[PDB]
């Protein structure tokens, strides 16, 4: 995900090298930028 | 950012129709306060379109008509709208909608362009953009605020720590 | 919320002192009040306590029966009446406020008391 | 392309208006996780150094890009050049703990020592700006102690950012900002 | 362009409106966390508007005139009492700002909900559009309307020692009467909490 | 651990119904002798419920009725049962069963809380728990022993060697 | 005979208990009436116990000693604030009274929830059992527990000018220590509202 | 939740009584094998050092948590900084054996030397407290000798504990125990 | 089981790196804590 160049598996368990995430129960800004209006608001001529 | 340190330019009545004129670069003084020119200082090179947003602030009884234009490098930029009319340009006027959006193309020989402005560069490499006031009904003293943001294809690469 | 001790000084053995502590910044009648003493070179030790109601008290054994703690909620102050003073009692006496059985938090700066013999 | 500016809805006009054609973009270098993963220097203190991402200078590439997000999360990698034995302590542990070899301790091995540290803070995500100038003591990755530390580096891993904030450039006096660019 | 906003039993109606701006998300995140042991509750009667004055916007104000308003504020309704009866709260904000001149006034305003606002620099205002916002342009709209969720490093916050949101209103262009407009414009705000939740009853004063 | 260094609190007859009151922390003086606060000193952070056990020791002819309550942080803890009745609380009395068990909730802004008590902390961050005596039949001089142990969800993490 | 009562996050436990007495109905009547136009709301956080002292029951008290307590009373919790923020309320009462001597005391008490109590006559006390009640007989139970709904000539009531319920505690037999009992017995009450509903927000003081 | 306290049967009440909801727990950090696996410092003796887990200070994290179980089992890892040749000897072997290079001997290689040692005692499981102040000579992992040993560390592996014992914290004088916590 | 971060097999036989256990012929406390009584002993009301 970040800057990592190893094509082989990390020697240490995923549980050590990193902190383990938990769950409960570009996300916003890319979903915002994808809705940008590229059109023309008025009638086109020629 | 404009003269008087205000983020807008006011309509003017005189023989001088040049409303604002500045280099196209992310190191410009005008761009300096934007967020877009905020990221630039940490990257060497960029490509793609830079969008400008214009919003007319004046009262409902005042009407004006404007021209934005792109002056490519290699020749002095235009001092009159009639001279600029040969460049790439757009033209809009005031009305129900208060906001206009104009995409400044990425047009260059090399596929990428430096963010920073080299001290040995006398004249801007990316050319200029020019904003004109065609005419104004009763618009004296009325403000036009301008905004800037990345376009669809705007791309920025090669991170570097320049201090700053 | 700040406390200020007073009433310290010098005395000779068998004497008596009355320490005074004023409270500021919030309701004094909601807090328990107590005294700590740090004898020089020893760590600081506990002295005595008074509940907000003035009803309940507790005394350190060495000071038990020699000293009497009392508070005034009207006057926003608390008192330690020291009696039958003994050269061991030389220490800085910190006024403490608080909630807990020992009053703990919210300490004053403490006053100096030296009984001589 | 005209629209209502007061809407604040994003409007991106394209070159196809006057007859251009939009090109292809490759944005890898602006990716948050990519751009923030690298070492940045922090001026150390002789013995005890609390690990804090806000100690990075604001003008550095990692410092500035960090401060543009109110709420950030990431692991940490440190690179330290020190004398003696470098001792690390988790968040919220007493300062008296740094003197115990039982806590993680890296015996001196030249030239320097690199560690990887987990996100140890209790808060679900940390913050660059806090409304309450000071930032709460609970924002930190812990501290490190050594006989003396000559250099200290921070490298963020798995960075995640939220709620962007202003990012400022240098304000030119002339019409442009002219710097001397590397040339042969 | 007519828009009617109802919160609780209170409403607001605006005939000149550009619509709503949803900050940072369309809907609240998970309310029930591991940290409260499920003792949180939703307070329905607390969600409703309340009105406050901001300032008077006059021609003399240059660019850069800004007004901070920190949220939550002193509130004498039900929402205020909660802050004294519960040690942990959270909520989203539905904010509306109203500046009425006539359509012959000129100049423009920028309203924004800025999370964690501490001492923003003068130059930093040029980028202030990064936060949720709307422009008030007397040429067009008299009303700006913003909806934002609860943000913070904690899932529940203590509003005594922390104010997550700060309403800020900045003058992007100075006012111009042009002889047909209002001489000055007063700026008011109409704000309602949303999705309030509380936990941890205090004792009383008695 | 209580005053007089005894692990119990005796019924009292006076206008003062506060039986015992102390911070909720694992660094408290009262908790100090427990096994639960024994492990705490080796870990930085915890979360979850801490259970308290009460056992009435008095003779069969004495009856009392008690109240335990949790005072969250941000306000002074209650000095009277009527003031505490608005908090989270339980109430029980003596009878055939001699023992009562009460779960003190984990309620905090951040998902975890520090075990240690920082010197710059004037007022407890986790609030207080308060134990009251509503009334007592003929219970003068009778003892109530109290115990503490982890709950179901009690969780403890981040080991550290603090000396101690 | 162990009984645990939980309201909100608060509880009570009684090892000597005779059970619960449900006054006048098992469950509340219709909450949503034609008179409020459906603007009523239920307040969840308001339902929980609160404690108050009644009196001290001593041998000198003869038969007929009675103590009125009118409900609702002055309340510094959430339930108290509601009365100031809403012009119309209703609720049921879950009442619990506790008098602890030891099992060697003697005498008896009668607790009752009497709707619309105004100046009950001395002779009228012999019939006081008509209202919901339980006897407290120190020989057996230390606790009396009563649940009653909301009664009144209106579907919502204004607790400023009207108190629908009155808790009354009467001495049917005088106390006797017999040298093995408690010298005197103190009487406390642990009371929680139920099914609270409110309408008609007031303005604030500001 | 009322019950008979004299029963000693464990009774855990929950927040659901007054209407809460119990949350999720992750206890990894309190796991016995996890928490006891790490190095702890022991003050060495110039030449001969008998490997014994009771030499660890009682207030250290590994020392304290060890002493809370009457009966413990684990392997051992040592980390030693020494001059000369570090010679190890199994349990119950004569002291005169430490002078033989035939026994396991680690030639000096800077900065230090790490070994892994098996559980060598005859007893099925060792003990922290023995009823018979002294502990029997048969409790040890053997000894190590070198020209001089500068530092010594113990790391337990596969730890197993039995029959817990009191674990004490520091007794505050005031209402709380207030320490200076790491802050920026 | 303990603190170990290797995702690859140990280079040395299990017989060397560790001492080999034998057999003959959280166990107790977790089986004790799992039997805790979470209920209410008396009748519930409301």
């Amino acid at each position: 995900s970040g800057n990592t160049g190893s094509i082989i598996n990390n020697y240490y368990m995923q549980q050590y090298q990193n902190s383990m995430d938990t769950q409960l129960g570009n996300d916003w800004f890319s979903k915002l930028a994808s809705s940008a209006f590229s059109g023309l608001f008025g009638a086109l001529l020629a | 950012h404009f003269d008087g340190d205000v983020p807008y330019v006011t309509t003017k009545t005189d023989s001088d129709r040049v409303l604002a004129q500045f280099d196209l670069s992310l190191a410009a003084k005008h761009m300096s306060n934007t967020f877009l020119a905020g990221l630039a200082q940490y990257y060497t090179q960029y490509s793609g379109t830079v969008n400008l947003h214009f919003m007319f602030t004046g009262p409902t009884d005042a009407k004006a008509r404007y021209m934005i234009a792109y002056a490519p490098p290699g020749m002095e930029p235009p001092k009159t709208p009639e001279a600029a009319a040969h460049c790439i340009h757009a033209e809009w006027d005031t009305g129900l909608n208060s906001k206009f959006t104009f995409s400044i193309p990425y047009l260059s020989a090399a596929d990428y362009a430096y963010t920073a402005s080299d001290a040995a560069e006398t004249t801007n490499v990316q050319g200029w953009v020019c904003l004109f006031q065609i005419t104004h009904g009763k618009a004296e003293g009325d403000a036009l605020v301008v905004l800037a943001s990345a376009g669809k294809d705007f791309e920025l690469r090669l991170p570097v720590d320049a201090r700053q | 919320v700040q406390l200020q001790e007073s009433g310290g000084g010098l005395v000779q053995a068998g004497g008596s002192l009355r320490l005074s502590c004023a409270a500021s910044g919030r309701t004094f009648s909601s807090y328990a009040m107590g005294w700590f003493r740090q004898a020089p070179g020893s760590e600081r030790e506990f002295v005595a306590r008074i509940s907000w109601s003035g009803g309940s008290t507790y005394y350190a054994d060495s000071v038990k029966g020699r000293f009497t703690i009392s508070r005034d909620n009207a006057k926003n102050t608390v008192y330690l009446q020291m009696n039958s003073l003994k050269p061991e009692d030389t220490a800085v006496y910190y006024c403490t406020a608080g909630f807990a059985l020992p009053p703990s938090d919210y300490w004053g700066q403490g006053t100096q008391v030296t009984v001589s013999s | 392309t005209t629209s209502t500016g007061e809407s604040a809805d994003p409007v991106t006009a394209t070159v196809e208006n006057y007859g251009g054609e939009t090109q292809v973009q490759r944005r890898h270098h602006t990716d948050v996780s990519f751009i923030l993963d690298r070492f940045v220097k922090v001026t150390p203190k002789d013995s005890i150094n609390v690990l804090d991402l806000m100690q990075t200078p604001s003008h550095t590439l990692v410092g500035a890009l960090l401060r543009t997000a109110t709420y950030y999360f990431a692991d940490l990698e440190v690179a330290v050049k020190h004398k003696g034995d470098l001792t690390w302590v988790p968040n919220g542990a007493p300062v008296a703990a740094l003197d115990n070899t039982t806590n993680p301790t890296a015996y001196h091995k030249a030239p320097l020592t690199r560690l990887a540290l987990p996100y140890t803070a209790p808060h679900r995500v940390l913050a660059t700006v806090y409304n309450g100038r000071p930032l709460p003591t609970s924002f930190n990755y812990g501290a490190i102690k050594a006989t003396r530390v000559t250099e200290l580096l921070y490298r963020m891993k798995r960075a995640e950012t939220y709620c962007p904030r202003p990012l400022l450039a240098v304000h030119p006096s002339a019409a442009r900002h002219k710097q001397k660019i590397v040339a042969p | 362009r007519i828009l009617t906003t109802r919160n609780g039993h209170t409403t607001s109606t605006t005939q000149s409106s550009v619509g709503i701006t949803h900050g940072y998300a369309t809907a609240e995140d998970f309310v029930n966390g591991p940290n409260t042991s499920g003792l949180e509750t939703r307070v329905v009667q607390a969600e409703r508007f309340f009105k406050t004055h901001l300032f008077d916007w006059v021609t003399s104000d240059p660019f850069g005139r800004y007004y901070l308003l920190e949220l939550p504020t002193d509130h004498k309704g039900v929402y205020g009492s909660l802050t004294d009866s519960y040690a942990y709260m959270r909520n989203g904000w539905d904010v509306e700002v109203t500046a009425v001149g006539n359509q012959f006034n000129g100049g423009c305003l920028l309203v924004a909900m800025v999370p964690e606002l501490c001492s923003i620099e003068q130059r930093e205002l040029f980028q202030l559009t990064l936060f949720p916002h709307q422009f008030i342009n007397p040429r067009t709209n008299m009303t700006a309307h913003i909806k934002v969720p609860f943000v913070g490093v904690n899932r529940y916050d203590q509003y005594k020692v922390h104010k997550p949101w700060t309403l800020v209103v900045m003058v992007v262009a100075p006012l111009t009467v042009n002889t047909e407009g209002a001489p000055q414009i007063k700026v008011y705000a109409n704000i309602a909490p949303t999705n309030v939740h509380v936990a941890g009853e205090f004792p009383s004063k008695e």
